[PDB]
């Protein structure tokens, strides 16, 4: 069944800068004390990249339509995980392939099929007064399928649901690529205590499961999940998109197989000599 | 200096990954509840690693019919989807099955195309199939009219009106009527022994094609100079134990020189190294031929 949600708030989207990150690993080979450089798909450093705000005052909501350039980089900031699962496609409308990505309290789904998908796809738990526990009572995402390829339903995950006004307790990571048929996902999960302003640091994000599907996508639509206690209780949860573009970077293997720093060769002209001489300390002269 | 010297390989151990999960398109062909010639059963399954070596070697299949395509080289083959169907045949009709035919249900129910792969096989049904009485609920096609093409699906509920007599409710003398019955005769011959039959079709397309086939893996040796066909790796060296700890994901192992010198165990997850096996050269050591005729070798 598909319905709109009204009387809600818009607000402009602002925009943010990414200090160095977006690193991971691009290959499956162990490597120790090495200095290797690879040209792939990267976001490059110090950049803009949009920033939605899902904050309910006074009651402002937000679900654009964003289109998928060639890679996509989500990081959400979560305290109770309102931020559910992600819409794949061309057109949304049952008339193409898209894929559907979700993780409930109930088992986690991956399913690649034709969805009549609806205006306002979300979620809804409900508040109810028998038990004081949060259920999932609303499933109005799309109407119906009709015939697919590829279902995939991972192991179930339990997490509680509430609308809060907290600061944000975790971070998540996620790059979203699509080559050859496949589509990649690499993820990442960190703790920290923040507001805003990203934390430094270089956090490589491990691949999670290549989902072999061999479909054009060219948009992406979020879903949020609408609590029930007219009233939605959307918290204050916030995630940003950045686009990936061809660099080249050069990355340090520690003794351990794992990144710990990373150096784009488009910054500063510094960055490209120490790209050069496959460096990160270089002495006085000229090059 | 004289020459040079190299050691030969001697195995060749071809470990892969541990092992496949599941195919239930067996169970597929081993149920007990089947349909009639009408329906033109289409079941597609992909994504799954199957055994095809049993149905050359089974229980009761032994009417094994594959069209031009090699017996053999398609059990390790990979594709991407493949197609099912159960139904009653009744015998002789066995024929019918065949690329390109009209004279009966060949183009009647089920109708398959000239120059369709479609491995077919049947069996004897001499207990589900004949039973005491006759199953009449099993139909088989009148006179198709629906005048079916390759690949396509007859499914006619409805009734024919040559002319003139419309034959809604009304006993009409020139509507005829819908599908017969099946005459499950207890115990005659083949015109009258009805056969189950099923039809594994196959189709490439343009997809990652993740339908593959079984994989052997030979056991491993150590500290030999033998030859290596790790996943995608194929070389020689001398496989060892090492004691570098790899993350929970990679498999390969590279130094400066980008060549692989260690490999992840598909199987038990271990980590062993690479290494070329005793090349050098051979020189001798000589006095002078005028003094005497003894000489000594270095390696
Ligand atoms: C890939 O498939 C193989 C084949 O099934 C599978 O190997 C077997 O795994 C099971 C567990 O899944 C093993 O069972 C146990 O394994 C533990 C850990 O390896 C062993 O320590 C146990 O055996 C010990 O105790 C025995 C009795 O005291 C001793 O006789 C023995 O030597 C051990 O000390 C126990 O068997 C099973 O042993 C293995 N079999 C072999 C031949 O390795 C493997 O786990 C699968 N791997 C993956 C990643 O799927
Ligand atoms: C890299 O791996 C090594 C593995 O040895 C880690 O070394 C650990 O160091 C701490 C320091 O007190 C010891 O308590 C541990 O016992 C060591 N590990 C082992 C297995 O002995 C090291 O921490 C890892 N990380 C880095 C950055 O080097
Ligand atoms: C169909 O089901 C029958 C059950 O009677 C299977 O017959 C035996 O099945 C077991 C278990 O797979 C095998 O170990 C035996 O070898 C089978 N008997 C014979 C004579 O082969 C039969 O294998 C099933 N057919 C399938 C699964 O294709
Ligand atoms: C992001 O916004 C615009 C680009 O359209 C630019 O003026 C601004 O400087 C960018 N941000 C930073 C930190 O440079
Ligand atoms: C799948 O769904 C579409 C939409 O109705 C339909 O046109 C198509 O024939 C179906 N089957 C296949 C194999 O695509
Ligand atoms: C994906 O888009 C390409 C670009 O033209 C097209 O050739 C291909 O047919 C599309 N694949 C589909 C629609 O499955
Ligand atoms: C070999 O050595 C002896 C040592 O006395 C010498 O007399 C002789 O001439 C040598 N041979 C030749 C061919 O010079």
């Amino acid at each position: 069944q598909c319905v709109n949600l009204t009387t809600r708030t818009q607000l402009p989207p602002a925009y943010t800068n990414s200090f160095t990150r977006g690193v991971y690993y691009p290959d499956k080979v162990f490597r120790s004390s090495v200095l290797h450089s690879t040209q792939d798909l990267f976001l490059p450093f110090f950049s803009n990249v949009t920033w939605f705000h899902a904050i309910h005052v006074t009651k402002r909501f937000d679900n654009p339509v964003l289109p998928f350039n060639d890679g996509v980089y989500f990081a959400s900031t979560e305290k109770s995980n309102i931020i559910r699962g992600w819409i794949f496609g061309t057109t949304l409308d049952s008339k193409t392939q898209s894929l559907l990505i979700v993780n409930n309290a109930t088992n986690v789904v991956i399913k690649v099929c034709e969805f009549q998908f609806c205006n306002d796809p979300f979620l809804g738990v409900y508040y109810h007064k028998n038990n004081k526990s949060w259920m999932e009572s609303e499933f109005r995402v799309y109407s119906s399928a009709n015939n697919c390829t590829f279902e995939y339903v991972s192991q179930p995950f339990l997490m509680d649901l509430e609308g809060k006004q907290g600061n944000f307790k975790n971070l998540r990571e996620f790059v979203f690529k699509n080559i050859d048929g496949y589509f990649k996902i690499y993820s990442k999960h960190t703790p920290i205590n923040l507001v805003r302003d990203l934390p430094q640091g270089f956090s490589a994000l491990e691949p999670l499961v290549d989902l072999p599907i061999g479909i054009n996508i060219t948009r992406f639509q979020t879903l949020l999940a609408l609590h029930r206690s007219s009233g939605w209780t959307a918290g204050a949860a916030a995630y940003y998109v950045g686009y990936l573009q061809p660099r080249t970077f050069l990355l340090k293997y520690n003794e351990n197989g794992t990144i710990t720093d990373a150096v784009d060769c488009a910054l500063d002209p510094l960055s490209e000599t120490k790209c050069t001489l496959k460096s990160f300390t270089v002495e006085k002269g000229i090059y | 200096q004289t020459s040079n010297f190299r050691v030969q390989p001697t195995e060749s151990i071809v470990r892969f990954p541990n092992i496949t999960n599941l195919c239930p398109f067996g169970e597929v062909f081993n149920a007990t509840r089947f349909a009639s010639v009408y329906a033109w059963n289409r079941k597609r399954i992909s994504n799954c690693v199957a055994d095809y070596s049993v149905l050359y070697n089974s229980a009761s299949f032994s009417t094994f019919k594959c069209y031009g395509v090699s017996p053999t080289k398609l059990n390790d083959l990979c594709f991407t989807n493949v197609y099912a169907d159960s139904f009653v045949i009744r015998g002789d009709e066995v024929r019918q099955i065949a690329p390109g035919q009209t004279g009966k249900i060949a183009d009647y129910n089920y109708k398959l195309p000239d120059d369709f792969t479609g491995c077919v096989i049947a069996w004897n049904s001499n207990n589900l199939d004949s039973k005491v009485g006759g199953n009449y609920n099993y139909l088989y096609r009148l006179f198709r009219k629906s005048n079916l093409k390759p690949f396509e699906r007859d499914i006619s509920t409805e009734i024919y009106q040559a002319g003139s007599t419309p034959c809604n409710g009304v006993e009409g003398f020139n509507c005829y009527f819908p599908l017969q019955s099946y005459g499950f005769q207890p115990t005659n011959g083949v015109g009258y022994q009805p056969y189950r039959v099923v039809v594994l079709s196959f189709e490439l397309l343009h997809a990652p094609a993740t339908v593959c086939g079984p994989k052997k893996s030979t056991n491993l040796v150590k500290n030999k100079c033998v030859n290596f066909n790790f996943n995608g790796l194929t070389g020689t060296g001398v496989l060892t134990e090492s004691n570098k700890k790899f993350l929970p994901f990679q498999q390969f192992g590279r130094d400066i020189a980008d060549t692989t010198d260690a490999v992840r165990d598909p199987q038990t997850l271990e980590i062993l190294d690479i290494t070329p096996c005793s090349f050098g050269g051979v020189s001798v050591i000589t006095p002078g031929t005028n003094t005497s005729n003894q000489v000594a070798v270095l390696y």
